[PDB]
């Protein structure tokens, strides 16, 4: 376990992030908690091994559009849907992955109110990410069972962690994008994340040098994603 | 270290190399344009702020040009919050050496990168490795390195026998006799004039002319060098050859207000050497107490700035305080050199107020304050070609000449002259009247002058000073009364209770003015104000003058209409200019008011930092303190040029430098920390707990 | 089809999926046809990704072994990053052979044009080259005397059949220094080489050959 946590940071400096995975999903299995590192690795990992994926399913998705409005194009566009039908299958299986860590041992066993705050947050993420691309309904329940992670996560934010704490600013930021890019709802997205930036400010002074500086970032991103919102 | 000086920063795989051969052909245009979108979420942030990360850039040029490519769509060379690019780029890790790739998102951040290519293909790097903390630096933090490391450089200079010529060399002149650069050396000093000489004759293509002046330099001399004009010498020190020993001279250092500079000016000097003795550049703000003392010593005042025909005009006098801080800094008492240094710049500060300020003609005689009033005869010379020609029906030759006398000519370039050495050129509180003033500006920087030659008097001459010109005898006593003389006289014809302001007085017509400007607070600089004076000035003053970035130079009902018929002047509402900042800054300090103070410097340094991070790093001459997106935008007059750069600002412009160093020492973790994630006033002082809001005077 | 296996390599590239795109390119080379120079940069950008990232997560994972070897009492830890480099190697030896034998079986085989014949040899010679990086013993012996020959062989054709401006035969002449310097340790010989290359193109006659001789005078000057 220890073992694993050491082959995990050598991985990810090697840049092998699917080998990260590996050795911190058996480090997720085992029951003990995680500390801040290794929660951090743990997401560090798997969202380094989606990334690759998703950046790889939206270059093929517009090449497949650019292709469809040509006309007699059909053998092309067919090689493309269903090469980017094996990137979707993949994304599934990497979500559906730390999904089901998330649901039968991390989310059950968090005992902090950051630990619960960073687990549903992450829950979140991959079941926005499968709204991303997903069709029909399993488009819809990863809709849904992402607004619930979110709300779920939001709620124990507003009574264990301070206004300026990174995983809450964090939290509202990827909340507020799901707003507007999944739901639809740039109203919503809008105060959702101006209420998160404006609640930091007073606290600036509370955060450790190195917790400051994570805020500062997504705060950034906070500020130009109502930059963009704002047209 | 990731933020080592860029000289520094710039000068296995890591070192061989084998081809790169990583792209088809086919990869950049094959399947048409295909630019990523920015995403939104947290994504890689902690990572970006924790992991130390760092990128390998195999193709510096090719990397810069991408991203102009895509995020420069102005095509200024510089990516701004105007440019309308997707705000994310890829670029290779380190550790993969380039074969993977993490996502630089932002405006500011992209910025960054590209001012780091700039700079490193300025260093001759065509490939490098990047920390992406020097790209990811707090805005706060990294424009306080590049004033403090690189732009005090940048504006430094120093005559040595290689750059005289350079340093010499004029345009604003466009006569036959003006072709040539020249310098102008003190009759008395024959030891520079050969090494003028010698430096001519190195560098003869140049064809640097030298001349020695006239004993005595008078007004009518002056006008006979308009066509010949010349840069002055100022203060040198002895420098041998390691080698053989062979005696040269080399200049004491100064900084010029901005790179296109190459004078040494006056007020400007004072603010500069704060900033500069922050930054540990002590060398840099001593060497213009030296060139201060060489100027009074040999051309009878303090300059505007070192050429031949500004010699007839000062500028606003800050010598005593100058000598004081820097004294301080050497280490005062205890240092030898600091304290001869100390005297002879007090000898030269009580010459200076005797026989420039308190001398005829900028003496009132009847109040006993003191004009901006300079000698000096005829049509000023270094102005555009045509500037004076809306006031010229008959011609410049027989009026320069005296042929033809004008008498409401010669008062309106007497006015022109003295707005000019009141530093305020231009402002509709001078237009037409300002050599008639007695201003609250040079009364209260002659009661410092007063307050601080008894002191020196007291603690360095025994209490017993004698002119070595008159051989009169005075005492500390003597100077603090002529301060208190001062400080009821301004009171009488100035102080106006009902508006808490400090009106200048008109000696002509004998009334005082109503023009409502941010001088006033110069009052409390120099100690003059009474603590119900001071207060009245915050209560009534203040808020007239205190804008969204700070005070502006006057009020909007004082300045009046703009038309046509009357433009915009570059000292009036809505400009912003450092010397104001921050001598009200520290007046307010010295009366209590440090809380607002706190206030003042946040919101002059919110607007900085805004138009740094936004706008590429820029620093400008001056700001619109009501302006809330670009500030920086002044075109006013001949307007910014701060913003002309491509890539990387250079240098800034430098009491605005030192501004923003001196107003960060009010700032705590706080406000420093709000400050770095770009908090407006209105956001920052609102999320204050009521017992925090009291430090910021609400 | 041909033609879909080159297209759905030129779709995996732009995806980032190089295992990916080394599969449809390495279909294209082991049936028929010559490839064109198109389709002959393809499969050269495809395992030059595979085997690129490969080699840089080697080097890091072995400088990260050599730091952690001098610690006081880590045998645990050495244990565990030279088995770690030991997966590496295994993936650099299998994608290599991967290459090589493509290489012999069907590429310089079926090579008619002259300039072909020196990218098919200096390709065989940086893989061979690649092995020698981190093998030890005979096959080291083995890989760096195949590289050697390779390097040789695509010399003595470039020599005779491509100008000294030719971007293949300077780089070519750059990678053949490298391995002089990097795997002979002939610092010598590596020199030599580069500074004759750089001269007799500096000699004569596009971005793409100064790219190179710009690399060519950066070793010099490190060299020296
Ligand atoms: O009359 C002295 C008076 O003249 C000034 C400027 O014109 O200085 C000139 O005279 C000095 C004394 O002889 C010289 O040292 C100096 O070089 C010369 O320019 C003033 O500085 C001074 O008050
Ligand atoms: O920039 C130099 C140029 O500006 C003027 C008037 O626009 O003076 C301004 O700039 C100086 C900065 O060095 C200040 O000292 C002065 O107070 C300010 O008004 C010109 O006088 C000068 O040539
Ligand atoms: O009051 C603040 C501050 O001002 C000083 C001079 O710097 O004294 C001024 O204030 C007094 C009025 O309340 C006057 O008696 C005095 O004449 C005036 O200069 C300091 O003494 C004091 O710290
Ligand atoms: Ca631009």
């Amino acid at each position: 376990r220890e073992d694993s946590v050491y082959l995990a940071k050598l991985a990810e400096q090697a840049e092998r992030y699917e080998e990260m995975v590996e050795n911190m999903k058996t480090v997720a299995s085992s029951g003990q908690e995680l500390s801040v590192e290794e929660r951090n690795l743990l997401s560090v990992a798997y969202k380094n091994v989606i990334g690759a994926r998703r950046a790889s399913w939206r270059i093929v998705s517009s090449i497949e559009q650019k292709e469809e409005s040509k006309e007699k194009s059909e053998h092309q566009v067919e090689l493309i849907c269903s090469y980017r039908s094996k990137i979707e299958t993949e994304l599934t299986k990497i979500s559906d992955d730390i999904l089901s860590v998330l649901d039968s041992h991390l989310i059950p066993s968090a005992t902090t109110g950051e630990s619960k705050v960073f687990y549903y947050k992450m829950k979140g993420d991959y079941h926005r990410y499968l709204a991303e691309f997903s069709s029909g309904d399993a488009r819809e329940k990863a809709t849904n069972a992402s607004l619930e992670a979110y709300k779920t996560a939001s709620e124990i934010a507003t009574t264990e962690l301070p206004p300026t704490h990174p995983i809450r600013l964090g939290l509202a930021l990827n909340f507020s994008v799901f707003y507007y890019e999944i739901q639809n709802s740039p109203d919503k997205a809008c105060h959702l994340a101006k209420q998160a930036f404006d609640d930091a400010i007073a606290e600036l002074d509370t955060l450790s040098e190195e917790s400051y500086k994570d805020s500062t970032l997504i705060m950034q991103l906070l500020r130009d994603n109502l930059t963009l919102w704002t047209s | 270290d990731p933020f080592s000086n860029a000289e520094v920063y710039y000068g296995n795989r890591t070192r061989t190399m084998s081809v790169f051969d990583n792209v088809s052909p086919f990869k950049k245009t094959g399947f048409g344009k295909l630019q990523q979108t920015r995403r939104g979420s947290e994504d890689d942030t902690y990572s970006s702020s924790q992991g130390n990360r760092r990128f390998f850039i195999e193709d510096v040029d090719k990397t810069l040009n991408e991203l102009l490519a895509a995020e420069d769509t102005d095509k200024n060379y510089q990516i701004t919050i105007e440019d309308t690019g997707p705000k994310v780029l890829k670029v290779g890790t380190a550790n993969s050496y380039g074969y993977k790739h993490i996502n630089i998102r932002g405006t500011y951040m992209l910025s960054n990168l590209l001012q780091e290519l700039t700079i490193a293909k300025s260093f001759g790097r065509h490939q490098i490795f990047l920390d992406e903390a020097r790209i990811n630096e707090n805005p706060v933090n990294r424009l306080s390195r590049l004033i403090n490391t690189q732009f005090w450089n940048s504006l430094t200079r120093r005559v040595d026998l290689n750059n005289v010529g350079e340093i010499a060399k004029d345009t604003k002149i466009d006569t036959p006799g003006a072709k040539n650069p020249r310098i102008y050396v003190p009759y008395d000093c024959p030891e520079q004039y050969e090494f003028y000489v010698q430096a001519s004759q190195m560098h003869p293509s140049l064809k640097l002319e030298v001349e020695y002046l006239p004993k005595k330099i008078t007004a009518e001399y002056v006008k006979s060098v308009n066509d010949t004009p010349g840069l002055l010498a100022l203060a040198m020190e002895e420098h041998f050859n390691p080698s053989t020993g062979e005696k040269t001279l080399i200049g004491y250092p100064y900084a010029v207000p901005g790179g296109r500079f190459n004078e040494l000016y006056g007020w400007d000097s004072y603010m500069m050497a704060l900033g500069l003795l922050e930054a540990n550049k002590t060398d840099v703000a001593r060497g213009m107490v030296e060139h201060f003392i060489f100027e009074i010593n040999h051309y009878g005042k303090i300059l505007n700035a070192n050429r031949s025909y500004y010699l007839c005009r000062s500028q606003p006098p800050f010598l005593t305080e100058m000598a004081l801080v820097v004294f301080k800094k050497l280490g005062g008492r205890s240092n030898p050199d600091a304290v001869d240094l100390l005297k002879r710049a007090f000898q030269a500060s009580i010459k200076e107020y005797k026989t420039v300020w308190t001398a005829s003609p900028r003496l009132d005689p009847e109040t006993g304050l003191s004009r901006y009033h300079p000698n000096g005869l005829g049509i000023p010379p270094e102005t555009e070609s045509d500037h004076f020609d809306t006031v010229l029906l008959p011609f410049k030759q027989l009026y320069n000449d005296g042929k033809i006398k004008e008498p409401k000519l010669d008062e309106f370039f007497l006015h022109d002259r003295g707005v000019r050495e009141s530093g305020h050129d231009t402002t509709y509180r001078f237009e037409g009247v300002c050599a008639y003033l007695a201003t609250i500006d040079l009364n209260s920087l002659l009661y410092k002058y007063e307050i601080d030659i008894a002191d020196f008097i007291k603690e360095f001459c025994d209490d017993k000073y004698e002119d070595p010109l008159d051989h009169s005898i005075t005492t500390s006593a003597m100077w603090k009364e002529m301060a208190k003389i001062r400080q009821e006289k301004i009171t009488k014809y100035m102080w106006d209770d009902e508006s808490g302001f400090f009106f200048d007085y008109n000696t002509k017509i004998k009334h005082r003015t109503s023009y409502e400007s941010a001088t006033t607070f110069w009052a409390l600089w120099a100690g003059l104000a009474t603590k119900e004076q001071a207060q009245k000035m915050v209560e009534k003053a203040l808020p007239k003058l205190e804008m969204l970035g700070g005070l502006a130079a006057c009020t909007e009902r004082s300045r009046g209409p703009i038309s046509i018929s009357r433009p915009i002047r570059q000292w009036d509402y809505p400009f912003g200019w450092a010397p104001h900042q921050i001598l009200a800054w520290e007046g307010l300090r010295s009366y209590g008011y440090l809380t607002v103070t706190n206030r003042l410097a946040y919101r002059w340094l919110f607007m900085m930092t805004k138009a740094f991070v936004d706008y590429n790093g820029i620093v400008v001459e001056k700001y619109d303190v009501t302006r809330g997106t670009d500030p920086h935008r002044v075109e006013a007059e001949y307007g910014n040029q701060g913003a002309d750069f491509k890539g990387a600002a250079t240098e800034g412009f430098g009491w605005v430098n030192a501004s923003y160093i001196l107003g960060l020492k009010y700032m705590n973790s706080h406000a420093r920390r709000a400050l770095g994630a770009c908090i407006p006033p209105i956001s920052f002082f609102s999320s204050l707990r009521p017992q925090e809001r009291n430090l910021y005077g609400l």
